[PDB]
């Protein structure tokens, strides 16, 4: 008999309408997260607002889970289309564009992304 | 390697035991007769009067 | 409480049964398929449509399920089944259809072999054709009842179809009630539509009811007043039948008649009973059957043997019977382990029996159902008729 | 204060028992029960004036390499019955109903043993536990689903002993086999709003499990106070005390001398050792103490039958008044004590079944 | 002659410092008892609020036939409920991760050298250096003075 | 070394 | 050898009645 | 020597089996004699052809008076 | 001919041994024939423990020990039996309709058997 | 190397290194995240008149933005005008002049390829590890010891594409015909060698086994050399292994697995479902030590087909003095 | 190796 079967989280036992293509597994762990997060604040040689963009930027990124160049260039737009509210209710704007000048001394990216980022932003 | 948990639960064991003595005792069908009491079968109906549960229902009540 | 505790040892005790039947079934069977349903089924009705591949081992055929279930949706079912030919395989659905309500029963016309009928829990009846659905539902879809029906005023679980005749259909219920329907007549729009003719003889519940396979306008019916009516149509008498009996003692659920004979009946009822009469003289029952246990639900003559028969019910237990065997001088054994008649017993099922079926196109083969979601098919061994 | 050993019983087993607790959900003055817990037996018992223990009722449960070590109280909200938790080894919880005497209601959820219960003091259905799986989890009895668990990256190395809720119980300790000790909280609005949610839901309606809200991040943790393994821990008022394989009880408080607790942070790596009581002679772990619902008394074992048991109420309050009450007759190890309601009465049950109840003057 | 007054000021202070403590913590111990009381109180009133039903003897004023015993009282056993086997707990991931590998105070010693400044040098570091054992090296001590 | 799976 | 199977009947009834030398004296 | 583990072995299995024989002789799970190793039993062959069944034996001439 | 058991508990501890009154199942007391049916009863019909021989010197000896594995489950709806809580729905609940997982178990195909019973006389 | 805010008043104007240190050493390329767990890295890093005047005022670190943006942008006419708030292209220019005016066979683990002056020779530390010069290298663009890439239509799973004779996977910046960079967010794709990388794992499901204790069983069905899922974990060193192993071996449970020559997978306190993977020597599935982007991962494929409800092991490969678990 | 029962 195909047998008893059980949640990976808890032990608990998984009733058949929950085997149900619903996996509990995915990409954004629900504590990586905080973890990341927590981990920046022990930054000490570093800025409140520029933590902020960080855990951010490494929230979508965790979300996504990006893995190519190509990638960044959409990114980065996603990121605004996404998270431009939250930016704008703590008003980070020029960090955002230091972060995406950052990204551009990685050759990830041209100043049509910049530019494309901004204004979507503003 | 693995044993597997026994269903028959030792708190059905005693109402194995219980019936079987009472039944031993009334109808003694382990002493005063053979393993087998009589042949069994020809009363056909009442032979479910001992002990509570010969045959049972899964369930007494019921959709149709 | 006294009965809560003697109903979990019983459990108990069914278990310890279940795996000393399936340590024998090499040595009872020459087949078993268990398969676990997602959902009870309450019906059972194999098709005639086989089909074999060539360079196989086996054929396939088909079931029409249904499905009682707590909230979600009842849809029914056509599956189709794998199993080996002369010298292994699975079974799957392959074709599913919504249902406002659940399943009762399911009986698919003889004439089309694909306009299934049904009954639910609501008064109305329906009709299907799993022609014209798709092979899987969707809530962009939309499944019209592809005919509905008429007539009662609660629900039941009697119909049937008569092979004599194309389209005429037969119902029951415990509305006191037997309505008969014509729909050769309206393939028109005419989504609903009403009786020929009512019937009103019983003045009990009427469980079961079913046409005679070589007369036209004759059928039997069979309620909880204990009786047997035998009703013939093109008569306009609608609460006196042609012939009648107090049959059983107690309540009687199934009527049956036999295919390779005109004048035998089969019946069973809740005496723990199985009787079979004959037309020619009603009051006359010819034998009883007197092993089982509870109320019996259904029985079944299988085609293949005009002189062998079936039966089920609440004790778990589907027996064969066999009318040859009648009063056949026995070793004393043979009377330990059971009458002659009684051919062989099946131990398979760990809950009540709620249908089952033989199938045409093999000898001997069986899918019986349960309300523990499962679904056996059977070919009993081939040393015990020969 | 001064006791007296005016009763000692004897178990039927002859193996240790581990647990024994008191039901402080009485009613007012209907006297007193208390539950003894062994090798594979759940052991109510009666008490009468000048003693005459009550045994009243005695649970076996199948499998002889079970072993309960410990239980716990609560009552049900709605009917208002009391009911008992036991656990141990096979790993597991069960709810006894002595009225109905029935095991009505498991769960499953350990990957080990129990070494532990609790219920939330507020709330009679939370039901701490806690489990040598590295973890402490949080049931909620009354709808059979798991609301917490304060278990993960950070929760533990080593097995779990003990727990503690506080008076409020908005707050909690676990403390382990990794030397170690960590807070964990129920106040956030977070963790409210999932045992909220326990209450609300059913899985019939649903298609989707309960979420265990998992907690992989305590609010503080040291490995400073001790050095050995860990065994109890008591929320005394808003200070902290803890014992160990060290021959003393600690007090402290997380953080230094004057510093609020709902303020501490989990950066906050100080300590604040501001009391310690002392006694002789336990080389070993699993060794509770306990005290009283007025939290007056502190009642701690040892492993030579002797007793110890300090006052509170500014007697040294943290160097004066060692005393150790005793009889050769169990000079067999001490697990667990115990009180009642009052301070009166005080059990201590040892390594070979005993059952010492004493009782104070007046 | 200062060199004796410095020990008998570390031998002083080993004093003054729980002198200085004793009452701040004491006033703890106070206000947490008043805490305390306040809690415990509102407990009790919730005690007092409900009743419970209580517990007596197994009244099976029948089924006492031939079963288990203790002692003496019927030992009405339970259910065998399924275990299920041994987890040791774990935390989820999707990718990889990376990992890496008596009492004393210098508070007191501060507080010493302040008791030295509040009213050559080596005459103070050289007689601590020659009880401790495993601290030794009273220059660096002095290296720690000039910067702490 | 303490026992490790290869591929 | 000796000790017909009612053995196997006095491990069901050890006590409460079971009789007769061999039920009895069987181990 | 412990004869109580032993006897408390097999007294699990036995209590089982004597409570099964008790019900199976009534209540049976499947036959003994509809079975291939059980070929012993069954004093019988496949054989008669039977229909048209109706003998109808039946004088009883027996009623009451009163 | 005779009949007699030995009752192994850990291959070398105490038998009691037994000298059976007939050949029936002393469990059962069924009326087998040969030694044949009536060892494949024994192995099948109850099979909690388990059944060697050498039949004897003079065709009656049986060795017996109490099974380790056995396969002594719930066969079920894995789920709400196994662990429902014991409540009034813990082990069956067959009081309504339930889903299990689509399983499906073909216990046997069809099968190859010898007229002779002895393969088992031979094993 | 701290500064103040750039958002906020407290903007202390500073140079252009001074405006990025932070960012400049807190962000892994090779990760695409700020701060990553299995990218740590901190060293000395390698590369990264006429009219009349604008009398108008340079807020606070405004400075700072255009310094920064200036050698960046090459001298923009109007786009450094739209990003810094309101200002003038003449401000501008009269600005950048006011501050131009005031001046064995064993594996070894990937590390980038960097050279100030040569390409990656046989000194380079690529070469000298047997592994390729992958994108994250500073080896010149040029460089023959990095990898090509593939070209196959459709699918790169068989012997065909030539990413899988050395075993890697499709780098979705060299693989462009494949499909493994297409569906940049999307999944439904035809190349059946990118399967780690998108994390396209099987709905596994945990049950109790029937070997040791607890196991892992498929619920869909799969063929051979498909994917089920990576053995996820924390990767640590090998003395590091040997130190846990040792108490492991006292707890006797064991989730260790060998990654190189330098690196080992514990799955113990973290990692996936798959680390309940029983152990048989007739196995259902195998490991691969697959190269991904650099990273050594693992991938778990079924060695054969299977159906649901199956369970999966595989060859731990060891003494197993333990018990098979 | 700090034992949980004694001797």
């Amino acid at each position: 008999h195909n047998r008893l079967y059980f949640h990976s989280d808890t032990c608990l036992p998984l009733r058949p309408q929950e085997m149900e293509v619903d996996s509990e597994d995915e990409k954004d762990p629900e504590w990586l997260r905080e973890k990341t997060i927590t981990q920046i604040e022990e930054f000490s040689d570093v800025n409140e607002g520029e933590k902020e963009v960080m855990k951010l930027w490494n929230l979508h990124v965790m979300k996504h889970g990006f893995i190519a160049d190509n990638q960044m260039n959409h990114a980065c737009m996603l990121f605004v289309e996404n998270y431009g509210q939250k930016i704008i209710k703590k008003n980070l704007c020029r960090n955002f564009m230091l972060h995406l000048v950052s990204m551009h001394d990685f050759n990830l990216i041209s100043i049509m992304s910049i530019d494309k980022a901004v204004t979507k932003l503003r | 390697e693995d044993s597997g948990k026994i269903k028959l639960l030792l708190h059905w064991m005693p109402e194995d035991i219980l019936p079987d003595v009472w039944v031993n005792e009334s109808e003694r069908h382990q002493l005063k007769t053979k393993v087998v009491h009589l042949s069994k079968l020809p009363k056909d109906t009442a032979l479910l009067l001992d002990p509570n549960i010969y045959r049972t229902m899964p369930q007494k009540r019921l959709k149709r | 409480k006294e009965a809560a505790f003697d109903d979990a040892v019983e459990e108990r005790v069914i278990n310890e049964e279940y795996k000393i039947w399936k340590k024998n079934t090499p040595f009872l069977y020459d087949l078993v398929m268990t398969h676990a349903l997602e959902w009870p089924s309450l019906t059972a009705q194999w098709l005639p449509d086989v089909t074999r591949p060539e360079g196989k081992d086996f054929s396939i055929h088909r079931l029409v399920l249904g499905t009682h279930t707590s909230d979600e949706q009842n849809h029914l079912v056509i599956a189709s089944v794998q199993l080996p030919n002369d010298d292994s395989g699975k079974i799957e659905i392959e074709i599913k259809i919504n249902h406002e309500g659940e399943v009762n029963r399911a009986r698919y016309m003889p004439q089309n072999p694909c306009i299934i009928a049904t009954k639910t829990p609501s008064s109305d009846v329906l009709v299907f054709d799993y022609t014209k659905h798709p092979s899987k539902p969707d809530p962009s879809g939309e499944c019209n009842p592809d005919l509905r029906l008429r007539g009662h005023q609660k629900e039941g679980y009697g119909l049937s179809w008569n092979p004599n005749l194309s389209g005429h259909l037969l119902s029951a219920s415990d509305d006191h009630t037997i309505c008969l329907w014509d729909i050769s007549a309206v393939p028109k729009e005419g989504k609903v539509v009403d009786a020929k003719t009512i019937f009103t003889g019983h003045t009990a519940v009427v469980e079961d009811v079913s046409w005679h396979l070589l007369h036209e306008s004759l059928f039997g019916s069979v309620a909880d007043d204990q009786k047997l009516m035998i009703w013939d149509t093109r008569s306009n008498n609608t609460s006196k039948p042609s012939h009648s009996v107090d049959a059983h003692t107690a309540e009687v659920n199934c009527l049956s008649f036999n295919p390779y004979s005109e004048f035998i009946l089969a019946t069973g009822s809740a005496d723990k009973t199985v009787a079979l009469w004959d037309l020619r003289n009603l009051k006359l029952k010819l034998h009883s059957f007197e092993s089982h246990k509870d109320e019996i639900f259904q029985v079944q003559w299988s085609p293949h043997n005009e002189t062998i028969l079936a039966s089920s019910g609440t004790d778990r237990r589907l027996n064969v019977w066999d009318l040859s065997k009648i009063g056949e001088e026995q070793s004393p054994e043979d009377a330990e382990d059971g009458p002659p008649e009684l051919l062989f017993i099946h131990g398979g099922h760990t809950a009540k029996i709620s249908d089952f079926s033989w199938n045409p196109n093999e000898p001997w083969v069986i899918c019986s159902v349960s309300e523990d979601n499962i679904m056996q098919v059977w070919q009993m061994a081939e040393n015990i008729y020969n | 204060y001064s006791f007296k050993c005016v009763n000692s019983l004897k178990e039927d087993h002859n193996q240790p028992l581990f647990g024994v607790q008191f039901n402080w959900h009485s009613k007012e003055g209907d006297p007193l029960v208390f539950a003894t817990v062994g090798s594979n037996r759940v052991t109510l018992y009666e008490c009468h004036s000048q003693g005459e223990i009550r045994l009243l009722q005695s649970y076996v449960d199948a499998d002889a390499d079970e072993n309960f070590y410990t239980c716990a109280w609560t009552y049900d909200s709605n009917t208002s019955h009391p009911l008992l938790a036991v656990a141990g080894s096979r790993g597991i919880i069960r709810i006894i109903n002595p009225i109905t005497m029935q095991c009505i209601k498991h769960y499953v959820g350990h990957g080990n043993a129990i070494n532990e219960l609790k219920f939330h003091p507020r709330d009679p259905n939370l039901l701490l536990s806690v489990s040598k799986d590295h973890a402490l989890r949080l049931w909620n009895i009354q709808t059979d689903t798991l609301v917490a668990i304060f278990g993960g990256v950070e929760g533990h190395r080593d097995e779990v002993l003990s727990a503690d809720y506080d008076l409020l119980g908005e707050k909690i300790m676990s403390c382990g086999m990794d030397h170690s000790l960590k807070l964990w909280r129920i106040n956030s609005k977070r963790m409210m709003n999932a045992i909220k949610e326990s209450y609300d839901y059913n899985p019939n309606k649903t298609n989707r499990p309960f979420i265990s809200q998992k907690i992989h991040f305590p609010d503080f943790s040291t490995r400073d106070i001790h050095r050995n393994y860990v065994d109890c821990v008591r929320w005394l008022g808003d200070l902290i005390l803890s014992k160990s394989c060290e021959n003393a009880i600690v007090c402290w408080k997380p953080g230094k001398m004057e510093d609020d607790i709902d303020k501490i942070k989990p950066s906050e790596s100080n300590v604040t050792i501001l009391g310690r009581f002392d006694y002789s002679q336990c080389d070993i772990w699993y060794m509770r103490f306990s005290m009283d619902f007025w939290q007056k008394m502190l009642a701690l074992g040892n492993q030579v039958g002797k007793l110890y048991v300090w006052d509170l109420e500014v007697e040294d309050p943290h160097k004066a008044k060692c005393t150790t009450l005793t009889h050769h007759k169990c000079g067999a190890a001490i697990r667990q004590t115990s009180f009642s309601r009052d301070s009166s009465i005080l059990i201590a049950v040892c390594d070979d079944a005993s059952i010492w109840r004493w009782d104070r003057l007046r | 002659c200062w060199r004796k007054r410095v020990k008998s000021e570390y031998m002083r202070l080993r004093q003054l410092k729980r002198f200085r403590r004793a009452d701040e913590v004491k006033s703890m111990f106070s206000s947490n008892r008043q805490k305390i009381l306040e809690r415990t109180e509102i407990l009790n009133q919730e005690w007092k609020q409900r009743r419970i039903q209580p517990v007596h003897i197994l009244t099976s004023v029948s089924s006492l036939r031939g079963t288990r015993e203790c002692s003496v009282i019927p030992l009405k056993t339970l259910n065998a409920v399924a275990s299920v086997p041994i987890m040791y707990s774990w935390s989820p991931l999707q990718q990889n991760f990376m990992v890496e590998d008596g009492f004393i105070n210098d508070e007191i010693f501060v507080e010493l050298v302040n008791a030295l400044g509040q009213y050559p040098s080596d005459k103070i570091f050289e007689a601590i250096s020659s009880m401790f054992p495993d601290k030794g090296t009273a220059e660096e001590l002095k290296e720690k003075y000039k910067e702490l | 070394a303490a026992a490790r799976k290869f591929a | 050898p000796a000790t017909q199977i009612s053995d196997l009947s006095k491990r069901k009834p050890k006590t409460e009645d079971f009789l007769t030398f061999l039920c009895l004296r069987g181990s």
